[PDB]
């Protein structure tokens, strides 16, 4: 995320780290206890059985006791293209399930086909890189940003921060976009590079695979 | 054992997961467009063709001096050339 700001501790208890190598590379969103949603392209081709998928974190710098971490058991996917980053977004089935307390907690979705208008009021959030050329975030970042329709496809949800140069960046990638309290995106793409100021950022629109989504955590 | 950041634009769009090369004991640039052309491949679905039709595909190594090397894919005399992995910084891969 760059240009935003630090979370509060476990302000977003659904946030999820996922890692290769004791590393960061993408986000994902608990969406029920054995199951976590994220961007197809994070999981597209890489050695899942690897995957560490790491709930309750804050401070990737710090040893925590809250983490809960889980393997991935099953990959759920939906038309993904990697041509265009269409339908960017898997269901990643855990080996186990979280258990629910203060710092790990469920998500709450949309209804299936729910769009938000322009000037929406959303947060992303994050562990990406604080700027561009930069290194992964220690601790969670937050941002606000505004739904926007102009150079945004009907396929996506995109998002800007007015006025300045601000946005998600690499390692944002699969974590959730918070709106009025639901998650109507996961991060996606973007455009000029990062935090351009003329490119809205893409998530994969979350509304539009709920029915779906249903289907899979019950 | 060096790690080196890599990010991937075709017609624009960039998708922002974290990702690293994994190679300090030279390496030919072939060994390191192998890579990159399987990558373009494996995460964006560039074939050849688009490659070849593409008005610009290039990777630049950012090294670790401030140096830029930018290497055509579609034309890499470099191929057999060798560079120090550890000299690199960051890579930019960009179709278009
Ligand atoms: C769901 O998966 C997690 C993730 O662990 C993965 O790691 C690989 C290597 C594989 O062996 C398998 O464990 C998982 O795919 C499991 O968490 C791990 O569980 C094991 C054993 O329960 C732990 O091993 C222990 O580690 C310490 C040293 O760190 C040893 O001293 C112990 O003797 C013991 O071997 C390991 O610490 C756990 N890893 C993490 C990151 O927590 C989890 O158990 C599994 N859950 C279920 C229900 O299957
Ligand atoms: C930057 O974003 C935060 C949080 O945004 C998230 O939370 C909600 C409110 C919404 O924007 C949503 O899309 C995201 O889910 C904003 O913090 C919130 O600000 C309001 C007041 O401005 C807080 O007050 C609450 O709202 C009503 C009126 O709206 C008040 O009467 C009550 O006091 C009530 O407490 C609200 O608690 C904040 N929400 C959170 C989670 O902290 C923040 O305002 C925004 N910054 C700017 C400049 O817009």
């Amino acid at each position: 995320i760059v240009g935003g700001r630090r979370a509060r501790p476990h302000a977003w208890p659904f946030m999820v780290s996922l890692q290769l190598r004791g590393g960061h590379f993408c986000g994902a969103t608990l969406i029920a206890p054995n199951f976590v949603m994220s961007a197809a392209h994070c999981v597209a081709n890489v050695n899942v059985r690897a995957v560490r998928v790491v709930l309750g974190a804050h401070n990737l710098s710090r040893r925590e006791p809250t983490r809960q971490v889980f393997a991935v058991q099953r990959i759920f996917e939906n038309g993904y293209d990697p041509v265009n980053l269409l339908n960017d977004i898997v269901i990643l089935q855990l080996n186990g399930s979280a258990t629910i307390n203060a710092n790990v907690q469920v998500a709450q979705l949309p209804a299936q086909g729910r769009r938000l208008g322009n000037g929406v009021q959303c947060l992303a959030m994050g562990w990406g890189l604080l700027g561009r050329n930069r290194g992964i975030a220690s601790v969670l970042q937050e941002l606000n940003v505004t739904v926007v329709t102009s150079l945004c496809r009907r396929s996506n949800v995109c998002t800007l921060v007015r006025g300045r140069q601000a946005g998600v960046c690499f390692g944002d990638s699969g974590s959730p976009l918070v709106c009025n309290g639901l998650i109507h995106g996961i991060a996606s793409f973007v455009r000029g590079g990062c935090a351009s100021g003329l490119y809205p950022d893409a998530f994969a629109p979350v509304a539009q695979f709920v029915n779906w989504i249903d289907s899979i955590i019950q | 054992k060096h790690t080196v950041p890599y990010t991937i634009s075709v017609d624009g769009i960039t998708a922002l997961h974290r990702t690293y090369f994994v190679f300090n004991k030279k390496v030919l640039y072939q060994e390191i467009d192998s890579k990159v052309k399987n990558e373009l491949a494996s995460q964006r679905g560039v074939t050849t063709e688009k490659i070849n039709n593409a008005q610009t595909a290039t990777y630049t190594l950012t090294l670790n001096d401030g140096n830029k090397k930018v290497v055509n894919l579609k034309k890499n005399d470099d191929a057999k050339n060798s560079i120090d992995p550890s000299t690199i910084k960051q890579i930019q891969i960009v179709v278009k």
